[PDB]
């Protein structure tokens, strides 16, 4: 996504409606600047997350000895040296499935069934 | 004598019955030089429900102050240059959302003047002081380093939410690694200062009698003795 | 393989000099503390 | 049938309770007059669609043959209802006068949700008689009928002045009960009245305790 | 490892009085600069000018609870200081922890 | 009704306070000013099929499937409630339990983006669907109850029983299906104020 | 018998590995009123407990009517099954606050373990008998369990007395 703010007095962008033409506009309440809407989405809540399970996986995630070793095989390079874990979402209501990543691609294949 | 280490990032959740949701703290003290014992409290009122401000506690400030003003009060008044420091991923809408209601809070102060003001020209001048000697006193109290701390204050509010969004558990209060042990050598310091500072202002008394040698070097002898004999450090 | 008498035993980066070094003066003199109810030790 | 078929069915159990209470207190009522099924109840205080008219529910009742033997001056009771979910100082005078003339001694208004603070400040304005107020949602189920709730019983100022004498008790020395206690209200106790409790005991079989109403 | 699990006074304060293990030891106080330098002279682009989107996976480094700028690929920078210590030119007492998972 | 397995449940789900917050996987507020088409593909039809036998603000909700299968519910039901809660000042629409995507559209009837956000919580935390309030989790149990057989002798006649995880009385007493002559909350504190000092003692 | 027991712990280990696999696949249901995590717990506990429970019982009936320790149990003058068990078969699973050894170290019991290790040698299950002499890890866990005991034993000792004093007064 990577949405935007605005130059001149660098602030948050609040949306307003383009009355006479019927369409959405975005603006600022410090100056006057106005740019159209990037997307119709404004806010989302999500009471049953799923984002943040893949939590930062730099390639270096294979030199951290405290991680388990699995001999499966990625959906691309077809290797057999993979590491895994469970969601990093510390939510008492999460589930316990294993996500596996391979040091020779970076997929997120599970073990679930 | 064991004691929870200083200069480290933590985060605690505070019970359903309380106007505050979660809070992060950081004990600061100069690793070499006096060693002030003033801690920084960056609270977060509004529980994980109610319609959620963010306030922090500063030394000598009556009430608490909303993070927004603190940025403008440093030298960064516009947005997006601020989220630069806080968030390291423009695509993390979740985090960003929470912040919205907060910007509106400080929306009433649009510059560095009032920023350093509201903390009750004389105070604004004084404001600076409270930034070079009170605000996060460790790291260094020099001058031209304002920038770095801004990146810190961003990294903190970050570490905060990272927990406040059930992504990282609450900091383990008894994780020995974040605890230190003031052995003999260290003790003879914090004790000494309290003394030497009374010694400082003692030699000040002799000069406040001289209507124009004397130093009874037993007060530094007997003082030390008292403690070690009984077990009462503080003078 | 193994003796049906002895105790059942269950990438490496570091090794333990020796487990019997995690003790301080008190327990250090107790013979076979790994055969008594711990709270007694 | 919708979900209004039930808004009667409940008002009815709340009803039936009153009846039971009126009969347990010590009054007249034929077993039939108590067993007025939900069916033969509906079609009696409803209009067309399904709304209930309370103004037609109110009634009278009187002291059984026995009650006059223990309690002499026990007057006549009067229960009244109102369709106004917030009754006030006006529909009050309709009650305040209605009894001040007929001459009963016991008023029992059944406020749906609540009476006005301006209103109720005219209850001790018709003495000797006394009036009580009971919320609807608190009378759907008779509390005495419950397992743990033992059967109670009042005591004439003779049986009382006896109990006291028989054990040499000084009133204060007697276990108390709150005036606003659910059962105390149910039986319409008063500051000074006694109540005999008879419950089961796993040691002797039956014990007889008494609680006075302060 | 650091404290003995058994030796500790009964009743009252129990567990609030710990005794040190045999191998455990306490630090003394080494110097920061000989490693601060050793950093800002091996790949360490100062914090001052940072760009979160331009510098995605920039590995940030903390010094005694202070943020002395970030660093790009650390893997080598790391296993060099630690080897420098093993020869003994930067006290064996300093601690260096890399939290990749962050 | 003693060993009527489904009758137990049939009352269980009629007492256990269930709120919209426990079934909503997510909620979003898009901008759709045209009450005659959507900016969404899988929504088109649901508009066109709403042209035969107001406000520009839209509100979409993504409910959880398995949570709607557990406590069992219906869009027809769900909404029906909602509608009579607000009444003449909130137009709402919705998909049907059959679909492969559950959705709920709706609109209302000086800065509206602030208000239609305050009405976000009051909808997700002040709107109950089924149950008398404060009574979350409700397990079911088969207890061992000895009892006098008609033939005289006492015998094993186990009967189902419902145990809760919260405490409300005044309401759960007048519930169709219980024996308000045997009901019991372990909160003695309550009981005495409600059932008379005596029953408290017993407890 | 020392063999007959071993394969009742091996099989029980796999009877755990089986339900950990069958859990790291979401192939298990939440015991009503409990969380999937709580329900995860609920089985490991009832598995290890029942194992040790019969583990000892195997020895119990294997100890003739002349065995002194037994005699002192029949006489009723000291100890019970449990005691013998923990000394000749398997000590058992350790636990604090009702739940198996927490994760004080981020996502692991001890640093000598691979993260997210839910097995019993990590959650505090002493498979050894006092007679065989426990492993370091096991020896440690066991203490933390006992440690909890002594705690209240130096609090409930007088707090019950506190609670008492009131009742008296
Ligand atoms: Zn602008
Ligand atoms: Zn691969």
């Amino acid at each position: 996504a990577s949405f935007r703010f605005c130059l001149e007095c660098n602030n948050m962008l609040y949306p307003k409606e383009d009355k006479e033409n019927q369409r959405l506009l975005y603006s600022c309440r410090n100056c006057d600047y106005t740019e159209l809407a990037e997307d119709p989405k404004v806010y989302r809540h999500e009471l049953i997350t799923n984002i943040g399970e893949t939590a930062g996986i730099v390639d270096d995630i294979g030199q951290d000895p405290t991680l388990p070793r699995s001999d499966k095989e990625c959906p691309e390079c077809h290797s057999r040296d993979c590491v895994f874990f469970q969601s990093q979402q510390r939510r008492k209501d999460t589930n316990m499935t294993l996500f596996y990543v391979c040091l020779n691609c970076k997929k997120t294949f599970r073990d679930e069934s | 004598q064991e004691r929870s280490a200083a200069n480290i990032v933590q985060v605690f959740k505070k019970a359903a019955p309380s106007p505050i949701s979660h809070v992060a703290e950081i004990r600061s003290a100069l690793e070499k030089g006096s060693r002030l014992i003033s801690t920084m409290q960056i609270k977060l009122y509004g529980r994980e429900d109610k319609g959620r401000t963010i306030k922090a506690t500063l030394p000598y400030v009556k009430q608490d102050i909303p993070i927004v003003i603190v940025f403008r009060a440093l030298g960064v008044v516009p947005d997006g240059e601020i989220l630069q420091h806080i968030c390291y991923d423009e695509n993390d809408w979740q985090m960003l959302e929470m912040l919205k209601p907060c910007i509106e809070e400080g929306f009433v102060i649009q510059d560095k003047e009032v920023a350093l003001d509201f903390i009750g020209e004389k105070r604004i001048q004084y404001a600076k002081d409270i930034l070079q000697k009170e605000l996060l006193p460790h790291i260094t109290q020099e001058e031209g380093f304002e920038t770095r701390k801004t990146f810190f204050l961003g990294y903190m509010v970050n570490r905060l939410l990272l927990c406040a969004l059930e992504r990282k558990d609450q900091d383990d209060r008894d994780h020995f690694g974040k605890k230190r042990l003031d052995l003999a050598g260290p003790l003879l310091a914090n004790l000494f200062r309290i003394l030497f500072r009374k010694l400082t202002r003692e030699i000040y008394r002799y000069m406040q009698r001289c209507i124009e040698l004397a130093v009874k070097s037993t007060t530094i002898t007997s003082g030390l003795k008292y403690s070690l004999a009984t077990g009462n450090w503080g003078e | 393989l193994n003796d049906t008498a002895k105790r059942i035993k269950p990438t490496f980066t570091h090794c333990e000099i020796h487990p019997s070094m995690i003790l301080g003066v008190a327990a250090s003199i107790i013979p076979f503390p790994d055969h008594n109810q711990s709270p007694r030790n | 049938m919708e979900d209004n078929n039930r808004i009667i069915s409940r008002l009815w159990r709340s009803f039936r309770t009153v009846k039971e209470m009126a009969a347990d207190r010590g009054y007249f009522i034929s077993q039939e007059e108590m067993d007025q099924s939900l069916e033969e109840f509906r079609s009696k205080i409803c209009d067309s669609m399904g709304n209930p008219q309370r103004k037609l529910m109110s009634f009278l009742a009187n002291p059984t043959p026995e009650a006059l033997e223990k309690y002499s001056d026990l007057g006549t009771l009067w229960v009244e209802f109102c369709d106004e979910p917030s009754v006030g100082i006006k529909t009050m005078r309709n009650f305040c006068l209605r009894i001040q003339e007929k001459n009963f001694s016991t008023g029992i208004f059944i406020y749906q949700n609540n009476i006005t603070p301006s209103a109720n400040k005219m209850i001790p304005t018709v003495s000797p008689a006394i009036i009580e107020t009971f919320q609807e949602s608190d009378l759907v189920v008779n509390i005495t009928h419950h397992e743990l709730v033992p059967k109670h019983i009042r005591l004439s100022d003779g049986e009382k002045s006896q109990l006291l004498q028989r054990y040499k008790l000084k009133e204060s020395q007697l276990p108390r009960i709150q005036r606003e206690d659910p059962v105390a209200r149910y039986l319409g106790l008063k500051r000074g009245q006694v109540v005999k409790i008879i419950r089961r005991s796993e040691t002797s079989g039956r014990y007889a305790s008494y609680r006075i109403c302060l | 490892g650091l404290v003995c699990p058994a030796e500790t006074p009964e009743g009252q304060a129990c567990g609030l009085v710990k005794n040190l293990s045999l191998l455990s030891g306490i630090s003394i106080g080494s110097p920061s600069e000989p490693i601060i330098n050793f950093l800002e002279e091996w790949g360490m682009e100062p914090l001052e000018d940072y760009d979160p989107a331009q510098h995605t996976k920039s590995t940030r480094i903390f010094v005694n609870g202070v943020w002395t700028g970030i660093h790009r690929d650390p893997s080598m920078l790391v296993s060099t200081m630690r080897d420098l210590r093993r020869s003994g030119a930067i006290s064996p007492e300093v601690s260096i922890i890399r939290d990749i998972r962050e | 009704i003693a060993l009527d397995i489904e009758k137990a449940k049939v009352i269980q789900s009629s007492i256990e306070y269930t709120t919209l917050k426990n079934v909503t996987s997510a909620t979003e507020i898009y901008y759709d000013p045209d009450p005659t088409s959507t900016v969404i593909e899988e929504d088109f039809d649901t508009v066109e099929a709403y042209f035969s036998i107001q406000s520009p603000w839209l509100l979409r909700l993504e409910l959880d499937r398995a949570r709607m299968l557990d406590k069992q519910l219906t869009m027809n039901q769900v909404a029906d409630k909602i509608s009579e809660v607000f009444s003449d000042d909130l137009f709402v629409m919705w998909s049907e339990d059959n679909a492969d995507k559950l959705i709920i559209r709706c609109r209302v009837i000086a800065e509206e983006d602030q208000m239609l956000k305050r009405i976000e919580a009051h909808m997700l935390d002040l709107i109950a669907l089924r149950g008398i309030p404060g009574i979350s989790k409700v397990y079911m149990v088969k207890h061992k109850v000895s009892v006098p057989d008609e033939s005289g002798e006492y015998k094993n006649e186990e009967l189902w029983a419902l145990e809760t995880d919260g405490i409300n009385l005044a309401e759960v007493m007048a519930v169709p299906g219980v024996d308000s002559s045997r009901t019991y909350s372990n909160s003695f504190v309550e009981i005495l104020s409600v059932l008379g000092i005596e029953a408290t003692r017993s407890s | 018998t020392m063999k007959e027991i071993t394969h009742a712990i091996s099989s029980a280990k796999e009877q755990v590995q089986e339900i950990i696999y069958k859990a790291q696949h979401n192939e298990l249901e939440l015991k009503p009123g409990m969380t999937l995590r709580e329900s995860f717990e609920g089985e490991v506990s009832r598995t290890l407990n029942d194992a040790r429970d019969s583990a000892g019982r195997s020895a119990e009936m294997n100890l003739k009517d002349l065995n002194n320790v037994k005699q002192m149990v029949s006489a009723g003058s000291k100890g019970s099954f449990i005691n013998i068990a923990q000394m000749s078969a398997c000590v058992g699973q350790q636990m604090v606050e009702g739940k198996r050894i927490a994760f004080g170290f981020a996502d692991r019991s001890l640093p000598h373990f691979t993260k997210d290790d839910f097995s019993p040698e990590s959650k505090g299950f002493v498979e050894n008998s006092y007679l065989r002499g426990l492993t370091p890890q096991e020896f440690f866990f066991h203490a933390m369990a006992g440690r909890e005991g002594l705690i209240d034993t130096a609090v409930k000792t007088a707090e019950t007395g506190y609670i008492q004093r009131r009742l008296v007064k």
